[PDB]
């Protein structure tokens, strides 16, 4: 009612429209972006708008040449919108190494969308757990840094890495501190107004996204509740960036509390620590960030992670949203439940096609909430 | 009709009878004390075999891939995984490894012996879960090393150093989990026996090129299995050698694994191993398959001759390089498992379509026929850009759908009509061409 996030529904309806305009404003290059591991801390201190590639969920046919549909339908999606033309102001295209479905869509796109003028493929050490890993992906941050030195011409110095860096910390720390107010009983922030803005975080300029942020704070003390909260819930899974079924979620009789994906959570959750030498306070942030299943052996720290985030937003029940075929998600999938179920979270489990009826979900979402309402 | 000789491999029996022993060897290893461990074909199996003479691994994949010849224990198997709650678009291999895991069944006779630890390579995104699984359900520890440092042509000294300090890692790693202290020696002989073993595998591919080619593929998956059970060993390294001098010794005397050979093709990935029968179907029509990047490299090691031409890679003390000391050799041998080709395709796509390109011209190929394989993420990315390119190239090309590991998601029917319908697209393809050149 009171449209205090309809800032953040717009930049997400009007992505493209607003990268366009900001290219206008500043004079930039766009960095199409994929994966939430793109050290976009370099990308900003070399003057250009990371945005990260997401789907459309509408129907598709142009991916089929390009990747087996053995694989996700959130790759093929994501590789679609730019063979679509969708993200032709972007003159670069960059990953940083994860699941490995997903750099099909990066190679695919580099060799097939005609306005790439560069890419850069990170290889992010997977094993975070390793005592090698941190010196590793120091180097792979410090050459991407060169390389973007390279490509702009224009040295990209210490304290321009740091200025990015506090961009970016600032826009984490305020993501969390809007979090904190979904832990309240009647929370002053819905699943559906947080994930707009963890979303949008992602595709618009951290300067701008963070005012943004900070108005939403000033008002929040103030802002009325109506809604009741119903059924506390956590949705977890890779991406998770439907809205709209976000929102026939909330509307059945609960509220997302809190998320374990990368269009929430799992994408912004930690700040660098402080740290003198900026590349390895880049590099190690990515490392010390909640992994991606692809990056969580030999622990399944990931477990920890969930459970702890299930009972600090004291969570009612846990909906796993999985990609058709995602085979990180898919191996963590039964052991993560149980760990769920065992310290007493009912759990409730949705797979997902490019697009699909909301009716058959919902029919599944009013049923789990009738379990929940028993014991 | 039959232009070329034929004859049979003299050495068959005997690589059959490694591979069993192989297997009989993992199960009864504890009757004298010794280590077993499991992991990936993949794995740097070297650093076990720096613990001595009697470490006996059980490499996953290709334990999976003999379950799989066994429709029946195949879809036990899966079965039982699919109970325990995974998902059934997951790994073929993987999900029959897990099920035989909890029904407590190995394929050779008895119970499903318990490995003492986990070494595995990390590459593909399934081969942490893989072994986090089992390593949960068996209580033992469980080392991963992340090879993922992009491709070889773009290797840096850092991303190499990642890859040696992990393998430092993991040579303390099987000392802790096995008791034992590792031994220098024996660990440069194994990687020494790997460099041997890889390279002449790649060697003995090499001489596949000629016509009458005299290997066909389905000869070569009894042949290139061995390297993926122990491509550290001295047994393998030395049988590498003797099969080289066998086939040698075809070439010098005209043989033809297929004597009315009239088209070489090429395969690419994983074929589904409860019907390889498709293989001899095709030579009535004259066809021979001469391999694959997957059959070439899933553990030969190549590098560019003096010719251009591929060939098996230089062992380094051909090259005036000395391995004499641990550090020295953990870095040659990462280096060395670092240029693997089939590792290369997980970066970018596009290598593998050069090596697949690569090999039509200087194997001679005809006609590609490419394994659309539902039951492997890791070595099924990128195939639709591979086949792209092949297309764009003017060799022939078709497609079937597949899986190796679960005959559920493969139709004998309908594949062996799409495989009929390109023998005869080939045979119209000739007509034209000498209809054309008169
Ligand atoms: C055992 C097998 C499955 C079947 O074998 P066979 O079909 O040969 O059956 P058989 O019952 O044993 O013998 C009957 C046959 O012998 C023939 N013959 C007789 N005398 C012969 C002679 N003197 N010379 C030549 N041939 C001779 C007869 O003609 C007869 O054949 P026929 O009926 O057609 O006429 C075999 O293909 C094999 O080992 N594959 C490898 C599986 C595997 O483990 N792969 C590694 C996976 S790792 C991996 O994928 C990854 C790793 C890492 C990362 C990701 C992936
Ligand atoms: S999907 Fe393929 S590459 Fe990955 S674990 Fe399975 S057999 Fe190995």
């Amino acid at each position: 009612s009171d449209g205090l996030f309809d800032q953040f529904k717009t930049w997400y309806e009007k992505r493209h429209d607003y990268a366009r305009d900001w290219k206008v404003r500043t004079g930039g290059q766009v960095v199409a972006t994929m994966c939430t591991y793109t050290p976009e801390e370099l990308l900003i201190a070399a003057g250009m708008l990371p945005v990260r590639v997401l789907g459309a969920h509408e129907p598709q046919n142009v991916t089929e040449p390009h990747i087996f549909g053995m694989f996700c339908p959130f790759c093929r999606d994501s590789l679609a919108q730019g063979l679509l033309g969708r993200f032709d102001y972007a003159e670069g295209v960059t990953l940083t190494q994860s699941c490995i479905q997903y750099r099909q869509t990066f190679g695919s796109w580099r060799l097939h969308v005609p306005t790439v003028k560069w890419d850069y493929y990170v290889p992010m050490p997977n094993e975070v757990q390793s005592p090698h890993a941190r010196k590793a992906h120091y180097e792979e941050v410090q050459a991407f840094r060169v390389f973007l030195q390279t490509l702009t011409g224009k040295e990209i110095t210490d304290a321009m890495l740091s200025d990015a860096l506090a961009v970016c910390d600032e826009n984490r720390r305020l993501l969390r501190e809007l979090y904190e107010y979904r832990k309240a009983a009647d929370p002053k922030v819905t699943g559906v107004e947080a994930l707009y803005a963890s979303l949008t975080a992602q595709f618009i300029d951290k300067r701008e996204h963070n005012e943004m942020l900070k108005k939403t704070l000033a008002a929040l003390p103030n802002r009325k509740v109506e809604r009741k909260t119903g059924a506390r819930f956590m949705t977890i899974g890779s991406e998770n960036d439907d809205i709209a079924f976000m929102g026939m979620v909330e509307s059945v009789g609960a509220t997302i509390v809190i998320d374990d994906q990368c269009s929430g959570s799992r994408y912004f959750w930690n700040a660098s620590k402080p740290e003198g030498d900026v590349i390895k306070a880049i590099a190690e942030r990515y490392c010390d960030r909640p992994a991606c299943p692809t990056k969580d052996y030999p622990a399944h720290t990931r477990f920890d992670h969930v459970l702890g985030m299930a009972k600090e937003y004291n969570v009612e029940g846990a909906i796993f949203l999985q990609q058709k075929f995602c085979d990180p998600h898919e191996g963590d999938y039964p052991d993560l439940k149980r760990h769920l179920e065992e310290n007493g979270i009912p759990t409730l489990f949705l797979e997902f096609d490019i697009t699909n009826p909301i009716g058959p979900f919902r029919i599944r979402i009013e049923a789990f909430l009738e379990t929940l309402s028993e014991e | 009709a039959n232009k070329y000789p034929t004859e049979q491999l003299k050495l068959w029996g005997k690589a059959k009878e490694l591979r069993e022993q192989y297997y009989m060897n993992y199960a009864r290893a504890k009757e004298k004390g010794g280590i077993r461990w499991s992991g990936s074909a993949w794995a740097l199996d070297a650093i076990p075999a720096g613990l001595g003479e009697d470490v006996y691994s059980l490499t996953g994949e290709p334990y999976a891939a003999a379950v799989a010849h066994d429709r029946k224990f195949a879809k036990e198997c899966m079965d039982a995984a699919e109970a325990y709650g995974f998902a059934r678009d997951l790994c073929s291999y993987m999900r029959i490894y897990w099920g035989g895991m909890h029904l407590n069944k190995y394929a050779f006779g008895g119970e499903f012996p318990k490995p003492d630890f986990v070494f595995q390579t990390q590459i593909c995104c399934s081969h942490s879960k893989w072994y986090q699984h089992v390593a949960k359900e068996e209580k033992i520890p469980e080392f991963y090393l992340d090879v993922g440092v992009g491709p070889y042509r773009d290797m840096t000294d850092a991303r190499l150093d990642y890859v040696a300090n992990q393998l430092h890692d993991g040579i303390a790693f099987v000392e802790k989990a096995s008791g034992r202290k590792f031994d220098d020696e024996l660990f440069i002989k194994a990687v020494k026996n790997e460099m041997r073993s890889t390279s002449r595998w790649a060697d003995i591919c090499a001489l596949n090129k000629v016509k009458p080619a005299p290997l066909d593929e389905k000869t070569m998956y009894s042949l290139y299995v061995l390297c993926t059970l122990s491509k550290s060993s001295q047994w393998c390294a030395d049988f590498m050698d003797e099969l080289y001098e066998e086939v040698k010794d075809r070439v010098a005397r005209g043989i033809a694994a297929v004597p009315n050979e009239a088209i070489r093709l090429m395969t690419d990935t994983q074929p589904p191993w409860s019907f390889l029968k498709i293989f001899r179907y095709l030579e009535t029509y004259g066809a021979v398959s001469i391999g694959s990047l997957y059959t070439f490299a899933l553990e030969g090691i190549w590098e560019d001759k003096p010719d251009g031409s591929w060939g098996g890679r230089t062992l380094p003390w051909d090259k005036g390089i000395e391995i004499n000391d641990r550090d020295t050799a953990v870095r040659l041998y990462a280096d060395w498992n670092l240029s693997k080709p089939q590792w290369q395709h997980f970066y970018d796509p596009t290598i593998k379509s050069d090596m697949m390109l690569r090999i039509i011209k200087e194997w001679q190929v005809d006609g590609v026929m490419l394994h659309l394989n539902r039951g492997c993420e890791g070595l099924s990315v990128g195939i639709m850009e591979n086949r792209l390119a092949i297309a764009k190239s003017g060799t022939p090309v078709m497609t079937f759908e597949g899986n190796m590991g679960d005959e559920r998601e493969f139709d004998e029917v309908r594949t062996q009509a799409r495989v009929d319908a390109f023998m005869e697209q080939l045979g119209v393809r000739r007509q034209a061409a000498s209809a054309w050149s008169h």
